[PDB]
């Protein structure tokens, strides 16, 4: 328990310096090294990995120093991830020093000798490392001939498989952070909404609210860290599909007032122009009649628990304007025409 | 209903009145389809002295429900709709001197004097006649 503490530390300094290219001073003593411990943790990982003290401590010690590091500012490492990268720990450094190419000649001869032999020992007792480099090599190409001959970009983004993955791996992650309790997971959200893409991480969270649990304390994060930050929140309710928030609504319904709310307020900025018989926006950036008209069809295309909610909060939304009863006037006496 | 004094149901029929000028068209001779009128309902003149009225009859409305924006928008849309009815720049220029008269109002002055009947049918030019104010030159030499 103690006793790897300094292993694993001093071979986490060693992996982070895999990546760096002051590469001159390494010989095959630092080579073996490096790979006999790689094997003690892939030895440990399958020793006394399961059901133990000794791997909630390491969690403890992989997310403090993974959170001590941060990612921001002097160099941001992505590290030996979590428990299971402690089973291939080996693979991503051999991989790490084919990547520097300043990586000495004699080394990485020394090196590629020592994990491809070659079938000398086609005969070996542990799932061995030249194996798992084929068996990588292997599912690469896979992927890769599986995404341009096979892979087909969903219309029900709930069902995608690259959307799917991603939304998975953010889970995993504030499952980690939620366990730890370092700093709150809004911080680690903000930073995300900072750091990437803005438009793919989105579609992201929306799959991550629909994904049955898996140990939806992530999605119960997620609806939180949302209704904290309206502004973002604003740019989700405009960046997808209708269907994909309908069914957000209906599963999480702490969102579905403060959408209807958005919707209430983009409506109310229209006006008719007679010469066209359409409600149109002022600025560019302002929901198009059609869009709208898309969103409300959506919500009502829908289970009853909502259905009612949507339809009395735009009855009350027309009574408020005018109980009309033909168009040119209320915004709401449209949509509901339109909606029969 | 204006004269019954019931604002809601006359900008109701003001408002399926205009629907019907600009969701059809009244010139589909493609079918001379039966008997119809040749001269009176056919006009351009009588189609945009039609359009101007209506958007008069609502938009002083809207100055008494107290929208005047509403207001300003179908009278702005009337002096685009027929430049030589008069009573919509009145009506027009009335709500611009209530509230932001100086350089909209002279915009519109210049307009009037650079501008300076044909076959409109009678119930239309009675009707225009019935609501036109008596105070319109007086307001247009101020
Ligand atoms: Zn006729």
């Amino acid at each position: 328990m103690e006793s790897l503490l300094q292993h694993l530390d001093r071979f986490s300094e060693l992996l982070a310096v895999s990546s760096t290219t002051y590469v001159s001073t390494w010989d095959p003593a630092t080579v073996r090294r490096a790979l006999q411990w790689a094997r003690y943790l892939r030895h440990i990982h399958r020793r006394f990995g399961r059901h133990g003290p000794i791997r909630t401590a390491l969690e403890r010690r992989l997310h403090n120093q993974w959170r001590q590091e941060g990612g921001f500012g002097r160099g941001p490492v992505p590290g030996l991830a979590n428990f299971q990268a402690l089973g291939h720990c080996d693979v991503l450094l051999s991989l790490r020093l084919l990547e520097n190419r300043a990586l000495g000649d004699a080394a990485r001869y020394h090196l590629v000798q020592q994990l491809f032999p070659g079938p000398g020992v086609r005969d070996a007792d542990e799932e061995t490392l030249q194996e798992s480099l084929a068996r990588l090599a292997r599912r690469r190409s896979a992927v890769h001939m599986l995404r341009f001959n096979g892979y087909r970009e969903n219309p029900n983004l709930q069902e995608d498989s690259l959307m799917k993955t991603q939304a998975e791996l953010l889970l995993e992650r504030l499952q980690e952070v939620g366990k730890a309790e370092a700093e709150r997971p809004a911080r680690f959200l903000s930073s995300l909404w900072e750091r990437l893409p803005q438009n793919n991480f989105l579609k992201v969270i929306a799959v991550a609210l629909l994904q049955p649990p898996l140990s939806g304390e992530g999605s119960q994060v997620l609806v939180h860290w949302l209704l904290g930050n309206s502004e973002v929140f604003a740019a989700f309710c405009r960046a997808l599909p209708a269907g994909l928030l309908t069914l957000v609504t209906s599963r999480h319904p702490a969102l579905s007032p403060v959408y209807l709310g958005l919707l209430t307020d983009w409506g109310q900025r229209l006006h008719y122009d007679l010469q066209k018989g359409i409600w149109v926006g002022t600025e560019s950036q302002d929901v198009p009649w059609e869009e709208l008209h898309n969103r409300f069809q959506s919500l009502c295309q829908a289970p009853p628990p909502l259905k009612d909610k949507v339809l009395t909060a735009l009855e009350t939304c027309k009574a408020q304007d005018g109980d009309f009863e033909v168009p040119g006037l209320s915004i709401w006496t449209d949509l509901l025409l339109a909606l029969r | 209903w204006v004269q019954l004094g019931a604002q809601k149901v006359a900008i109701s029929e003001f408002s399926r009145c205009l629907e019907l000028l600009f969701r059809a068209t009244p010139e589909e001779k493609e079918q001379g389809a039966a008997f119809n009128c040749e001269q009176g309902c056919k006009s351009d003149a009588a189609l945009q002295q039609l359009r101007a009225a209506a958007l008069i009859s609502r938009g002083l409305e809207w100055v008494a429900s107290g929208q005047d924006t509403k207001a300003l928008q179908d009278f702005l849309l009337s002096v685009q709709m027929c430049p030589g009815n008069r009573d919509t720049y009145f009506h027009l220029l009335q709500t611009l001197k209530r509230l932001d008269r100086r350089d909209e109002a002279t915009a519109l002055w210049w307009r009037l004097e650079a501008q300076t009947l044909w076959s409109l049918p009678l119930y239309l030019e009675s009707y225009l006649s019935w609501i036109r104010p008596s105070d319109r030159d007086a307001f247009l030499e101020e």
